[PDB]
């Protein structure tokens, strides 16, 4: 049993160091899928009244975006 | 001052319970913070890849919060 | 991997186990997407040992208190105990308990 647990806390002891950076990920992919959406849901607006220029609101999310990932 | 704010903060309890029942690093960066906690842990520890000011990313972290 | 579109196979060894196993692996369920196979395996049928380890070493330790002197007595006093709770295969618990040792914890 003594033996068993060392062993336990080791392989408990490494996951805590690979879930900690995946919690991570996942708030920059919960903003990140948010902003797809508004650019995504952006631009069907365009389509469904077929127009024109390009709005104030759609060019300053493509950047917005694109700050955000690089 | 400290009355007035106390009869509006009564007011504001007293407007609840209605209403409610009805419908049923370092920087300060406040409450959002939270929802990047984990991030903002991450990012300072690989901060020599991001290029970003930390101004900036407050500001961009400000922005993009829904 | 892990191979999870074989619906009757993994359904029927979680129905197989009992209920303390089946809550702990429940548990640890959700790790799987950064192990491979093998590793899956090991890291669960770990906590399986552990859990066995414990029950076993509480089982022996409540013998002692009755004056039981052997293996064999010990498993005679079990099935008369569970006779007079009644007048009032065998589990991995039970496999470390018997007369001879499983050859893997020598």
């Amino acid at each position: 049993l003594r033996e068993q647990i060392l062993l336990n806390g080791a392989r408990k002891a490494r996951l805590t160091e690979l879930v900690k950076e995946r919690m991570a990920y996942q708030e920059y992919q919960t903003i990140l899928e948010d902003l797809d959406a508004q650019v995504n849901a952006a631009y069907l607006k365009r389509t469904r009244t077929m127009g024109p220029g390009i709005g104030d609101l759609a060019r300053t999310l493509m950047d917005r975006r694109r700050r955000w990932i690089e | 001052a400290m009355l007035e704010q106390q009869q509006l903060e009564e007011s504001e309890k007293q407007l609840q319970a209605e209403m409610d029942k009805a419908g049923s690093s370092s920087a300060n960066l406040g409450a959002s913070s939270l929802t990047l906690k984990h991030l903002i842990a991450r990012i300072d520890q690989k901060r020599e890849r991001v290029r970003a000011s930390d101004a900036e990313l407050r500001s961009l972290m400000n922005e993009v919060r829904k | 991997e892990h191979n999870l579109l074989e619906y009757r196979e993994n359904t029927k060894a979680e129905k197989k186990r009992s209920r303390e196993e089946r809550e702990l692996l429940n548990k640890a369920k959700p790790f799987a997407r950064m192990m491979n196979r093998h590793d899956f395996e090991q890291f669960c049928q770990g906590l399986i040992d552990e859990l066995n380890l414990r029950q076993a070493i509480a089982q022996l330790q409540e013998w002692r208190s009755m004056r039981i002197g052997d293996l064999k007595s010990g498993e005679k006093y079990e099935q008369e105990k569970a006779l007079r709770i009644q007048k009032s295969p065998p589990s991995g618990a039970a496999l470390l308990v018997a007369p001879e040792l499983p050859a893997r914890y020598k």
